[PDB]
């Protein structure tokens, strides 16, 4: 089983990039993922969640700026971020969610602004 | 907007003693609780969810209880590898973390 | 022809709801306001007080329980659980939907187990579509022939209804009408 991110880096204040989460053992288009993040020196702050359904969902500060989608041929799930600003920066988790439990987290992936 | 509060912030303690650790909510919630560890460097690992179910793989030293607004998480006895940070969640709300020592 | 929708001594499931045709017998809406209080009463493509003067075709009472948090999914172009996996209502709804707490009725101290709703599934729901499967759900082309564990999972979830939930997590019960022209 593993879950791998991919994608964060050092991006300009208010650059755009792309975030994937690679899956193996799951399949991404039967689950509910959940892109979390967490900032240096604080607690974890969930950030957006997609059922196997298609439905999408975010956290009311961050709506309109993010946006999740998946690639199921490759099993592959996708974070575009736009307008990036320092209070961005953090570690991002690619996690499954199981009724109410995170069961399955990635390593994540640290982007800078 | 429910919110979720624990304690202590940060206690110490040595090799085998009893630790107990408390999250409440702002106001009465079911039992739809859990609770995660997380080392530093590392990816935070799910230790209990339902305030009483113990994960695949998680030792059998660690507990939970509680209801309505308040629910703890016990050790009966402690390690050298039992020394971490740990998170209560419910729903898409995370706490603030607890932390402990040597 | 709607005591006994509005009374009955016990309601269905979510992903269960129980649906009832109505055709040859006249109506009094004004029945309804009897039943008070409403905690939500909304009627998509007709004026409340002019029902009485349309004669329609036919009417359909879809009844079920759930959530007070999750009320604001039965409604067109809405998403979420309820939504997705138990109840879709067409873009087009043309109809009224009533719902009103039901704390004294649906309440144990035991907790009120029966009363279940999906929780995952493979695709969404069509428009008054039903599903009563209980087949282990799968993640994963590791077979689940039946049997729990990690990736097989049944697919049902219990409410839990207990009297000193918060509103938001009380029930209500909730009737659909929807009318053929």
């Amino acid at each position: 089983v593993q879950l791998v991110e991919s994608g964060g880096g050092l991006i300009q204040p208010g650059g755009s990039l792309r975030l994937s989460c690679a899956a193996s053992e799951i399949i991404v288009s039967r689950n509910y993922m959940n892109w979390v993040r967490q900032a240096p020196g604080k607690g974890l702050e969930w950030v957006s969640v997609i059922y196997a359904g298609g439905s999408t969902f975010y956290a009311d500060s961050v709506k309109d700026r993010f946006t999740i989608s998946r690639d199921n041929s490759k099993n592959t799930l996708y974070l575009q971020m736009n307008r990036l600003r320092a209070e961005d920066t953090a570690v991002y988790y690619c996690a499954r969610s199981l009724g109410d439990r995170f069961d399955f987290w990635g390593q994540g992936t640290l982007v800078t602004v | 907007d429910i919110q979720l509060t624990q304690s202590p912030s940060s206690l110490s303690a040595s090799v085998g003693d009893r630790v107990t650790i408390t999250c409440r909510a702002s106001q009465g919630i079911p039992s739809y609780l859990a609770w995660y560890q997380q080392n530093p460097g590392r990816a935070p690992k799910l230790l209990i969810y339902a305030a009483s179910t113990l994960q695949n793989g998680v030792p059998s030293r660690f507990s939970g209880s509680g209801s309505g607004t308040d629910f703890t998480l016990t050790i009966s006895s402690l390690q050298s590898e039992d020394f971490a940070t740990y998170y209560c969640q419910h729903e898409d709300t995370f706490g603030q973390g607890t932390k402990l020592e040597i | 022809p709607f005591d006994e929708v509005f009374n009955a001594t016990r309601f269905a499931s979510v992903y269960a709801w129980n649906r009832k045709r109505i055709s040859n017998c006249v109506a009094d809406y004004s029945v309804l306001y009897n039943f008070a209080p409403f905690f939500a009463f909304k009627c998509y493509g007709v004026s409340p007080t002019k029902l009485n003067d349309l004669c329609f075709t036919n009417v359909y009472a879809d009844s079920f329980v759930i959530r007070g948090n999750e009320v604001s999914q039965i409604a067109p172009g809405q998403t979420g659980n309820i939504a997705d996996y138990n109840y879709k209502l067409p873009d087009d709804f043309t109809g009224c939907v009533i719902a009103w707490n039901s704390n004294k009725l649906d309440s144990k101290v035991g907790g009120n187990y029966n009363y279940l709703y999906r929780l995952f599934r493979k695709s969404n729901l069509k428009p008054f579509e039903r599903d009563i499967s209980t087949e282990i759900y799968q993640a994963g082309n590791k077979p689940c022939n039946g049997v729990a564990g990690f990736n097989c999972y049944f697919p049902l979830r219990s409410y839990g209804f207990r009297p000193t939930y918060g509103v938001g997590h009380q029930p209500y019960r909730v009737v659909v009408l929807s009318f053929e022209l």
